[PDB]
C-alpha cells in the first residue's frame, strides 16, 4: 500500500504523544473491585457539585428567551382580542 | 499476527470498533455518533419491510398508508417506529452538531470531517421531506406546494425547473412517484457519505472534553465504549419505544390524516417539528428569492465556523462568555423553531426578524469577537508586566 | 388569529381509555356502532373500515355477517356481461349513503361530509373534539353573530359557523342492553367507536407496549450494571509521578 | 488562529497603560479562576492545542523535565474528568505556578515563521 | 467452584442463556397478558359476550 | 508529498484507479471487471430514471411498463437500455468467470476474491430474477410461480415459507410489491460486494496471462489501463447500442408483452436467456428436492474449485489438456442453455442429464485427474534418468 | 494505522520481486513515435499466426458438440413426424 501523510494519531506502540518517563500506573482487576460504591452520596454531592458550577450558563438563557416569548406570547393574545382592535388596526397597517 | 489483522475485511472491523484509540476522558456526549448510526439502521429496515406494501400512486398512497397500518400484522409498529425514529434521528443528530459546536470538534485538523458532517445533514434533511411527501396528506402536499414555488424564485430559469421537479403542472402523480423513487435511493447516499465521515474521523481520531490532546491516555473501543455505547443504545430504544407505544402521534401533525386535497388550503401550513427553524429563518425575510438564498446560507453558515473561531484553545469547555452564547445560540435555535410554529403576526415577524439576525451573529460575529476577547483575557490574567 | 376563527379549546374530559394501561370499552362501542348506524350513517361515509373488523371486537359472527348482508355491492358480472348486485359479506367494507362527491354537495348544501375513519386522529383535541363538537350546539348563538343561512354556530368549529346539525337529542336511539341513551351519552358512546375505527390497534398497542417497556428499562439497568462493571478498571486507576533524574 | 505576536501585542499595550490595567486586570484573574482549569489541575499553557506545526515546534523545543512535568498533568487531566470529580484543594495549580513557560518557545516560532513567510514574498530594492 | 462448572464452558452459558430465554418468552407473555386483561375486566369483548347473553 | 497521496479521499482514487501497479502482458481479458462496472453504473442509473414512473400494483404494472415506453420522453431507450444491458451484464459477466477459470485467478492467494465473486454472482442472479418478474408478464408471472413452487419442495417447512414469500396464496399484488423492493435494494448490496471484491483483489494486485509473478514488470493504471478500458469501453457502448437501437426485443421472450393472466398457462415457460443452463440442470433432475439442491450446488461448485485444481503452474495458458477441456465445458455450458431452451421430450431429457453431469464431472473428476496428468507429464519431459 | 500481513504485492520501490542486476531499458517517446506502423502485414501475418496456433482447440469441442447437437435435432424432428410415431409410442413407454 501508499504511503499517507502525517497524522495526528498513530498507533498502539507509535501513538505520537510525548516522551514520558517516570509515570507509574496503578490499577486493581475488576473481578476484586465492587462496582457501584460510589452511587450513594455520589449522585447527592457530586451531581449538587456539578449542578452548582454549571447550571446559570444555562438558566440565563432559557431565562431570557421564556420570558420573551412570554411577553411576545401575551401581546399577541392581547392584540387579537376586543380590547386591542383598534391597535391591531394601527400596527398592521 | 492474530486474525483480526491479517484478514482483509477484518481489518476494518478491528480498526474502526475493535482496536481504536479513543481518549480515554470522553463523556456520554461521545455517543451520539453509534447513536445516530443506530438509528439509520432503524430508518433503512423498517423503510424495506413498509416498502414492500406501498403503492405510491397519487390516488393510492394515503390508502396505502392506511393499508399499513390496519391490514399489515405488526404494521402499526412499523410505521410508527419509522415516523417517531425520523423524529428521533434529527434529535440525536442536532444534539451531535451541538456537541461538535460546542467542544469545537470542527477546528483543525478535522475539517473535512466537518464538511463531509454537513453534507449528511443538508442530505437528511432532503430524505425526511421526500418521505413526508410520500405520506401525501395534507401537509404533505401544500408543505410540497409551497418548497417547490420557493424554487420557482430562482430568476430566469425557475419556472422550467419547477416544471421539472413536478413532472407537469402541479403536484400531481409523476411528483410522488418520483419523491418515492429519491427517498428510496438519497439514504444510500447517506451511508456512503457516513461511511466517508468514518474515514476523515479515523485519520485523526477523536477529540475530548478537555481540548488537549489525548495521545498519552487512549484506551480501546472493545468492551470499554462498546458496553458505554450498549447503555445509551437500550437508553434510545426505551425513549422510542415510549413514543411508539404510549403516544405515536405527539410528534407529528394531525393534518397529516386528512387526504391530499388540492382544492382546500390548511388554516395553518407547518412543516414537521424539525425543519421549523428553517422554516422561520426562510420566513423572516420579506422577499422569495432572498428567502431561499438565507434558507440555504443558514446551513453554509456552519462550513464557515472553523475559519472564524479564532480562540487559540480548543473547545468551550474552559471559557466563561464562549460557553453563556453558546447557550444563547441553542435556545434561540429553540425560540427559531417556535416562532416558526406560529402565524405570520405581529410581533411574531420582528421576532423571526431579530432571531435570525442572532443566528448570523452568532455565527459570524459573536463567535470571532469572543474568542479575541477571551484568548486576551486568558493572557493578561497570568502575565505580569 | 382570534379566538373565534381558532376555535375554542376542548377540554380535558377522563375517557375510559386514557393512560398507559385501560383499554377501550367494548360495550361502549357496540353501543357506538348502533348510534352510527341510525344517526350519522344517513350522512357519513365510513370507507375504510371493513365488516371483518368488528368480529370479535363489538359484535359476533353472524352478527357482523346479518348486518353486511342487508347491503348491495357489485358483483362480478354475469355470461352476458350484464352488471348485477350480490350482498355483502365480511371482506367487504362499510358503504357511504352517497354515490360520489357531487350527490354529497347536493344534498348537504355544498358542503362536503368528510368520511369519519380517521376523524378523531386527524383532528387537535381528538376525542374532546369531537365530544364537544356535538354537545357544543348553544340554543342560540351570541349576540352580534350573523350566521350565513344554511349553516349553524357552535363555538368549538374553527370559525365558529359550521354546516352541520344539531343531531343529538334526548333518546332518539334505543339501545339494546337498556342503558339511558342521552345526548350526552350518546356522543360518548360515537366517539368512542369513532376512536376504535380510528386505532384499532390500540388495546394490543399497549399490551405490547408494556412488555417492551419492561423489557428495555430492565435491559437498560443491567446494561448501567455491565457498563460500571467493566470500567471498574479504569476509573480508579492511580498515576503518581516521581520526576525523573535530569542527567540523562 | 490568533497568531502570538498578536495577542501578546494587545496584552502588552493593556499592561503598559496603567488605567487599563487597573480596570481590566482584576476581571482578567477573576475570568481565570471562573474558568477552572486549575481544578483539574492544569496550566494554560498546558491548554493551547497543539495541532499545528509551528506549536508542534514550540513542544519539540521544550525541554525534557517540563515535557515530562506536563505529560503528567495531562494525564492526571484526563483521569479526573475521566472520574468526574475535581482534584482536591491541596492538588489545583496555585497562582504563582500558573507560570507562562511554554510563551517563549512559541513566540520565537512565530517570529521564525513570519520572517520565513516575509522573505518567501519580498520584493528587490532597485 | 459449586457453581462455576455451570459458568465454565461458553456453550452450556449460552445453553442456559436461550433455554431460560425461551422460558422468559413464555412466562413474560402468559403474565403480561392475564395481569392487562384483569386490570380491564368488564371491558374486555369477552366481558361484554357474557353479560349480553341473548 | 503529492495531494493525491496524502488526502484520505483521493488515496483511495490513487491507490484503486491511478497509482495500482499493474502486470503489464495482461490482455483485453482483463478488461471486463472494469466493463461491468460500467454496465452497473447503466443498470442502477436506468433503474432510476425508470423507477420515476413505474407503479408496482399487480393491476398496474404493466400499464405502467407501457407508459414507460409510450408516454415518458425517450423512455424506449430507457426500457430498451435497462433491458438489452442486463443481458450485456450477464454476458460479460459470463466472460468475466470464463476468464477466471481459464488463467487460473481462483488458486491462492485469490481464494477470497473468487467466493466474493461467487456471492456477486448469486446476488446478480437474484436480482435479474426480481426485475424481470417486476414486468408482470406472462412469463414474468409463470416464471414467478414455478420458482417459488421449487421453493415449496423443502420438507416439513417449504410451505409455510412460500406462503411467506408470495405473501399470500398465489403469485399476487404483495408479491409484486415486495418483489419491486427487494429488487431495489439488493443492487446496493451487489454495489458493496463489489467494494469488498476490489479489497480483496487489491491486497495481492492482478493476475496475468503466464500465470508466473508479475511484480518484476509493473506499469501504473492510469493512461495505460485507463486507455485500455476506454477502448473496450467505446467497443461495449457500440454494441449495446446496436442492439437497443436497431433490434431490442431479440434477447427477449415476446410472451412476456402478453399481460400476466393467472388462468392461461403458456405453451412453453421459459426463463430469460442467461437463467436456461440452470434451469436445464434443474430439470434434469427427476426430483424436486434434489432439483433445488442440484441447482444451487451448480453454484456452490464454484467454490470448491481451488481445492481441486492441482496443476502446479497457474492457468492454462501453456497445457494443453487443460485447455481442450475448458473448451469442453465452454460450450458444454452453451449445450446446457440450448438443452433448457427446449421442451421436455425425447431425446433432450437424456442430453440434459449427459450434459449436466459433464458439468459437474469438469468441476469434480476432469480437473483433478487432468492437472495429476498434466504435472507428471511436465516433469518427465524433461528430467531424465 | 494498524500493520497488516504478508502480501505478495508491494508498491512503487519494494514490490517484493527478486532482486536485478545488470538488466537495462529502451524506450523512446511515443511522440518521436510513429503509432499503428505495425497494423499491415501484421493485421494479416500475425493474426494468421494467432489463429493457426490456437484454433484447433477451439474448433474441435464445438464441431463435437455441434455435431452431436445437430444428430439430436434431427432424431426429435423424426420422432415426432408421421414416419417415426410408433417408436415415439415405444420409445415414451
Ligand atoms: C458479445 C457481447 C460482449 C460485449 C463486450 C464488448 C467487448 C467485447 C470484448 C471481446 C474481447 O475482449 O476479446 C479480446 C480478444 C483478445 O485480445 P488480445 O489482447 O488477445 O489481442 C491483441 C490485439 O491484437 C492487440 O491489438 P491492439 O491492442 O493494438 O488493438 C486491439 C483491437 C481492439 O479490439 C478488441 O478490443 C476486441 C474486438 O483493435 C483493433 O485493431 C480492432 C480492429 C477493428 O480480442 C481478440 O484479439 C480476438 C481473439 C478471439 C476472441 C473472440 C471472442 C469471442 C467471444
Ligand atoms: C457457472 C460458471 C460460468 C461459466 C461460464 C461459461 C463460459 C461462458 C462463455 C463466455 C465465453 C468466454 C470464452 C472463454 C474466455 C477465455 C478464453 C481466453 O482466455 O482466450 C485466450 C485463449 C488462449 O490464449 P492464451 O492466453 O493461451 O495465449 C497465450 C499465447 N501463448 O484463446 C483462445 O483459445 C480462443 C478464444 C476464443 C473464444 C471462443 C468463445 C466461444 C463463445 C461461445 C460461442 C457460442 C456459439 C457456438
Ligand atoms: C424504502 C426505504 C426507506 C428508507 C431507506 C427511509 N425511508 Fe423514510 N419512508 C419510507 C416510506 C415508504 C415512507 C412513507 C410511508 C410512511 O410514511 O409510513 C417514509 C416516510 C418517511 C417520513 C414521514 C413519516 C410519516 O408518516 O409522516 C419521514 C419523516 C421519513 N420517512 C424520514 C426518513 C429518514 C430521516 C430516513 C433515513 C435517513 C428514511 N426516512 C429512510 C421509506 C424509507
Ligand atoms: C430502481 C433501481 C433498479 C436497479 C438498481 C436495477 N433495476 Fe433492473 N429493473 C428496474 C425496474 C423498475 C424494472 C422493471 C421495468 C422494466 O422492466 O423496464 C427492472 C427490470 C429489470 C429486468 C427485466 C427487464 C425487462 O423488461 O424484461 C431485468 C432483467 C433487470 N431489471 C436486471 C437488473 C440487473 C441485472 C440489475 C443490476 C445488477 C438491475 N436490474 C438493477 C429497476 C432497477
Ligand atoms: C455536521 C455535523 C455532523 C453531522 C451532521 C454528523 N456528524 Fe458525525 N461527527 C461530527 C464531528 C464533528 C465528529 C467528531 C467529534 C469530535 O469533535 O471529536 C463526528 C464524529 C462522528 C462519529 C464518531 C463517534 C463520535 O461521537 O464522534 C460517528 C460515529 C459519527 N460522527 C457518525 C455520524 C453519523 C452516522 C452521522 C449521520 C448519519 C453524523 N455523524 C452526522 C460531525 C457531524
Ligand atoms: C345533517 C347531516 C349530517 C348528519 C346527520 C351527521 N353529519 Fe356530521 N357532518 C355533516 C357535515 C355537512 C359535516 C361537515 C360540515 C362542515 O364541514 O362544515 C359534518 C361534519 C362532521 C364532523 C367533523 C366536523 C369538522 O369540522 O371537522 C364530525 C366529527 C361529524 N360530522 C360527526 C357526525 C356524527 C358522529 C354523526 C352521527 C352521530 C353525524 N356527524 C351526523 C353532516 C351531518
Ligand atoms: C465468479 C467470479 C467473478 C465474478 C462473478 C466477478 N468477479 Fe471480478 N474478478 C474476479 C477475479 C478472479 C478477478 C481477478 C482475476 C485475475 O486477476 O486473474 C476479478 C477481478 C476484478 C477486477 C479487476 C480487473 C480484472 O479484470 O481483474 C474488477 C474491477 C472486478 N473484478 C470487478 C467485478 C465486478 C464489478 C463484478 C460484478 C459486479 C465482478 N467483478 C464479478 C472474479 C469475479
Ligand atoms: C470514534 O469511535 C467510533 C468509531 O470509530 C466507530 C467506527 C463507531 C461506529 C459507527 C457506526 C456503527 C456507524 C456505521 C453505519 C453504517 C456503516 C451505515 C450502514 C447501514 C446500513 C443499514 C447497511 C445497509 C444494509 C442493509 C440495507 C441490509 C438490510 C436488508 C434487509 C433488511 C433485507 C430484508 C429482506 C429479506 C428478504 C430478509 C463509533 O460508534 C465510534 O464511537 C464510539
Ligand atoms: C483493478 O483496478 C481497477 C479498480 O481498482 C477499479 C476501482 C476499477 C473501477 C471499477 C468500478 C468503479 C466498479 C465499482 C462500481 C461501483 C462502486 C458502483 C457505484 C455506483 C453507484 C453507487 C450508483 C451511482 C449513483 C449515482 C450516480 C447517484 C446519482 C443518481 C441519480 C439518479 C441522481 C439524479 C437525481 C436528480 C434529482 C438529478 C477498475 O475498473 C479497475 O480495473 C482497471
Ligand atoms: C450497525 C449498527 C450499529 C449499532 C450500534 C451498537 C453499538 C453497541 C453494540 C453492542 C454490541 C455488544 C457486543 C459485546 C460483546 O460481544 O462482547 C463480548 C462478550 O460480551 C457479551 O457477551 C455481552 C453480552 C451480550 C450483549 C448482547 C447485546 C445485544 C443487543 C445489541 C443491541 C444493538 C444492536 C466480548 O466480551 P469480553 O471481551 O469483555 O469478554
Ligand atoms: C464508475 C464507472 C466505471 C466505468 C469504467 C470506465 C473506464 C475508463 C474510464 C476512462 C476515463 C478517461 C479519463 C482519461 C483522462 O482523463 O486522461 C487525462 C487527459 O486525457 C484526456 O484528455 C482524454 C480525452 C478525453 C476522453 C474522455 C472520455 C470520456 C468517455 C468516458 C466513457 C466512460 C465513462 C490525463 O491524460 P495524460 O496523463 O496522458 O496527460
Ligand atoms: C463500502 C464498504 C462497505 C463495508 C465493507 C467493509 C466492511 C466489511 C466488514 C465485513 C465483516 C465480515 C467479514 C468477515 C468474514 C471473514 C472471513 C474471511 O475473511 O475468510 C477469508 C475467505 O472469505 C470468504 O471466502 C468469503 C468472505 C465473504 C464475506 C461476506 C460478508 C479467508 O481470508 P484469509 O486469506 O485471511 O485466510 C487464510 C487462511 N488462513
Ligand atoms: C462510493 C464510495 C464508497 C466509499 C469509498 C470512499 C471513496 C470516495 C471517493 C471520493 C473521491 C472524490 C472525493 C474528492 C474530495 C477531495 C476534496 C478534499 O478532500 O478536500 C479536503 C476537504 O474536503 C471537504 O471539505 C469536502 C469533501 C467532501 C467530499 C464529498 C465527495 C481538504 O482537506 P485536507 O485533506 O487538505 O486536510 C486538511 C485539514 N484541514
Ligand atoms: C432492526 C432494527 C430494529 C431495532 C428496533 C429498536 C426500536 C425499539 C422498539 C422495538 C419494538 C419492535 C419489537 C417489538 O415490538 O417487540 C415487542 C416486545 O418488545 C421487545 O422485546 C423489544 C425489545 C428490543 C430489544 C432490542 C434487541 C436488539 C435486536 C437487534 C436486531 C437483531 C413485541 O413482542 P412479541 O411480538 O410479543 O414477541
Amino acid at each position: 500500500g501508499p504511503p499517507s501523510g502525517k497524522t495526528y494519531m498513530g498507533w498502539w506502540g507509535h501513538m505520537g504523544g510525548p516522551k514520558q518517563k517516570g509515570i507509574t500506573s496503578y490499577a486493581v482487576s475488576p473481578y476484586a473491585q465492587k462496582p457501584l460504591q460510589g452511587i450513594f452520596h455520589n449522585a447527592v454531592f457530586n451531581s449538587f457539585r456539578r449542578f452548582k458550577s454549571q447550571f446559570l450558563y444555562v438558566l440565563i438563557p432559557a431565562g431570557i428567551y421564556w420570558y420573551w416569548w412570554k411577553n411576545g406570547n401575551e401581546y399577541n393574545e392581547f392584540l387579537y382580542s376586543k380590547a386591542g382592535r383598534e391597535e391591531l388596526e394601527r400596527v398592521n397597517v | 499476527m492474530a486474525f483480526r489483522k491479517s484478514n482483509v475485511y477484518l481489518s476494518l472491523v478491528n480498526s474502526y470498533i475493535i482496536d481504536s484509540p479513543q481518549p480515554s476522558s470522553i463523556n456520554y456526549w461521545w455517543n451520539m455518533g453509534s447513536l445516530l448510526g443506530l438509528c439509520l439502521v432503524i430508518q433503512i429496515v423498517t423503510g424495506i419491510f413498509m416498502a414492500m406494501h406501498y403503492s405510491s400512486n397519487i390516488e393510492l398512497a394515503f390508502s396505502s398508508v392506511e393499508h399499513i397500518m390496519r391490514d399489515v400484522h405488526n404494521g402499526y409498529i412499523l410505521r410508527y417506529l419509522h415516523a417517531n425514529g425520523a423524529s428521533f434521528f434529527f434529535m440525536v443528530m442536532f444534539m451531535h452538531m451541538a456537541k461538535g459546536l460546542y467542544y469545537g470538534s470542527y477546528r483543525s485538523p478535522r475539517v473535512t470531517l466537518w464538511n463531509v458532517g454537513v453534507i449528511i445533514f443538508i442530505l437528511t434533511i432532503a430524505t425526511a421531506f421526500l418521505g413526508y411527501c410520500c405520506v401525501y396528506g395534507q401537509m404533505s402536499h401544500w408543505g410540497a406546494t409551497v418548497i417547490t414555488n420557493l424554487f420557482s424564485a430562482i430568476p430566469f430559469v425557475g419556472n422550467d425547473i419547477v416544471s421539472w421537479l413536478w413532472g407537469g403542472f402541479s403536484v400531481s402523480n409523476p411528483t410522488i412517484q418520483r419523491f418515492f423513487a429519491l427517498h428510496y435511493l438519497v439514504p444510500f447516499i447517506i451511508a456512503a457519505m457516513v461511511i466517508m465521515h468514518l474515514m476523515a474521523l479515523h485519520i485523526h481520531g477523536s477529540s475530548n472534553p478537555l481540548g488537549i490532546t489525548g495521545n498519552l491516555d487512549r484506551i480501546p473501543m472493545h468492551s470499554y465504549f462498546i458496553f458505554k455505547d450498549l447503555v445509551t443504545v437500550f437508553l434510545f430504544m426505551l425513549i422510542l419505544a415510549l413514543f411508539v407505544f404510549y403516544s405515536p402521534n405527539t410528534l407529528g401533525h394531525p393534518d397529516n390524516y386528512i387526504p391530499g386535497n388540492p382544492l382546500v388550503t390548511p388554516a395553518s401550513i407547518v412543516p414537521e417539528w424539525y425543519l421549523l427553524p428553517f422554516y422561520a429563518i426562510l420566513r423572516s425575510i420579506p422577499d422569495k428569492l432572498l428567502g431561499v438564498i438565507t434558507m440555504f446560507a443558514a446551513i453554509l453558515v456552519l462550513l464557515v465556523l472553523p475559519f472564524t473561531d479564532r480562540s487559540v484553545v480548543r473547545g468551550n469547555t474552559f471559557k466563561v462568555l464562549s460557553k453563556f452564547f453558546f447557550f444563547i445560540f441553542v435556545f434561540n435555535f429553540v425560540l427559531l423553531g417556535q416562532i416558526g410554529a406560529c402565524h405570520v403576526e405581529v410581533p411574531y415577524v420582528l421576532m423571526g426578524q431579530i432571531a435570525t439576525f442572532i443566528y448570523f451573529a452568532y455565527f459570524l460575529i459573536i463567535v470571532p469577537v469572543i474568542s479575541t476577547i477571551e484568548n486576551v483575557l486568558f493572557y493578561i490574567g497570568r502575565v505580569n508586566k | 388569529m382570534t379566538a373565534a376563527e381558532h376555535g375554542l379549546h376542548a377540554p380535558a374530559y377522563a375517557w375510559s381509555h386514557n393512560g398507559p394501561f385501560e383499554t377501550f370499552d367494548h360495550a361502549s362501542i357496540r353501543r357506538g356502532y348502533q348510534v352510527y348506524r341510525e344517526v350519522c350513517a344517513a350522512c357519513h361515509s365510513l370507507d375504510r373500515v371493513a365488516w371483518r373488523t368488528l368480529v370479535g371486537v363489538s359484535h359476533t359472527n353472524e352478527e357482523v355477517r346479518n348486518m353486511a348482508e342487508e347491503f348491495e355491492y357489485d358483483d362480478e358480472p354475469d355470461e352476458q356481461g350484464n352488471p348485477k348486485k350480490r350482498p355483502g359479506k365480511l371482506s367487504d367494507y362499510i358503504p357511504g349513503p352517497y354515490p360520489n362527491e357531487q350527490a354529497a354537495r347536493a344534498a348537504n348544501q355544498g358542503a362536503l361530509p368528510p368520511d369519519l375513519s380517521l376523524i378523531v386522529k386527524a383532528r387537535h383535541g381528538g376525542c374532546d373534539y369531537i365530544f364537544s363538537l356535538l354537545t357544543g350546539y348553544p340554543d342560540e348563538p351570541p349576540a352580534g353573530v350573523a350566521l350565513p343561512p344554511g349553516s349553524n354556530y357552535n363555538p368549538y368549529f374553527p370559525g365558529g359557523s359550521i354546516a352541520m346539525a344539531r343531531v343529538l337529542f334526548d333518546d332518539m336511539v334505543e339501545y339494546e342492553d337498556g342503558t339511558p341513551a342521552t345526548t350526552s351519552q350518546m356522543a360518548k358512546d360515537v366517539t368512542t367507536f369513532l376512536n376504535w375505527c380510528a386505532e384499532p390497534e390500540h388495546d394490543e398497542r399497549k399490551r405490547l407496549g408494556l412488555k417492551t417497556v419492561i423489557i428495555l428499562s430492565s435491559l437498560y439497568l443491567l446494561s448501567i450494571w455491565v457498563k460500571k462493571f467493566k470500567w471498574a478498571g479504569i476509573k480508579t486507576r492511580k498515576f503518581v509521578f516521581n520526576p525523573p533524574k535530569p542527567r540523562k | 488562529p490568533q497568531s502570538f505576536t498578536s495577542i501578546a501585542r494587545i496584552g502588552d499595550y493593556i499592561l503598559k497603560s496603567p488605567v487599563l490595567s487597573k480596570l481590566c486586570v482584576p476581571v482578567a484573574n477573576q475570568f481565570i479562576n471562573l474558568a477552572g482549569y486549575k481544578k483539574l489541575g492544569l496550566k494554560f499553557d498546558d491548554l493551547i492545542a497543539e495541532e499545528n506545526p509551528i506549536m508542534q515546534t514550540a513542544l519539540r523545543r521544550l525541554p525534557e523535565d517540563e515535557s515530562y512535568a506536563r505529560a503528567y498533568r495531562i494525564i492526571r487531566a484526563h483521569q479526573t474528568e475521566l472520574t468526574h470529580h475535581l482534584l482536591p484543594r491541596n492538588e489545583w495549580i496555585k497562582a504563582q505556578e500558573d507560570v507562562p513557560y511554554l510563551l517563549p518557545y512559541i513566540l520565537e516560532a512565530e517570529a521564525a515563521a513570519k520572517e520565513k513567510d516575509e522573505l518567501d514574498n519580498i520584493e528587490v530594492s532597485k | 467452584s459449586l457453581y462455576k462448572t455451570f459458568f465454565k464452558r461458553n456453550a452450556v452459558f449460552v445453553g442456559t442463556i436461550f433455554a431460560g430465554a425461551f422460558v422468559f418468552q413464555t412466562v413474560f407473555d402468559t403474565a403480561i397478558t392475564s395481569w392487562y386483561e384483569n386490570h380491564n375486566k368488564g371491558k374486555l369483548w369477552k366481558d361484554v359476550k357474557a353479560r349480553i347473553a341473548a
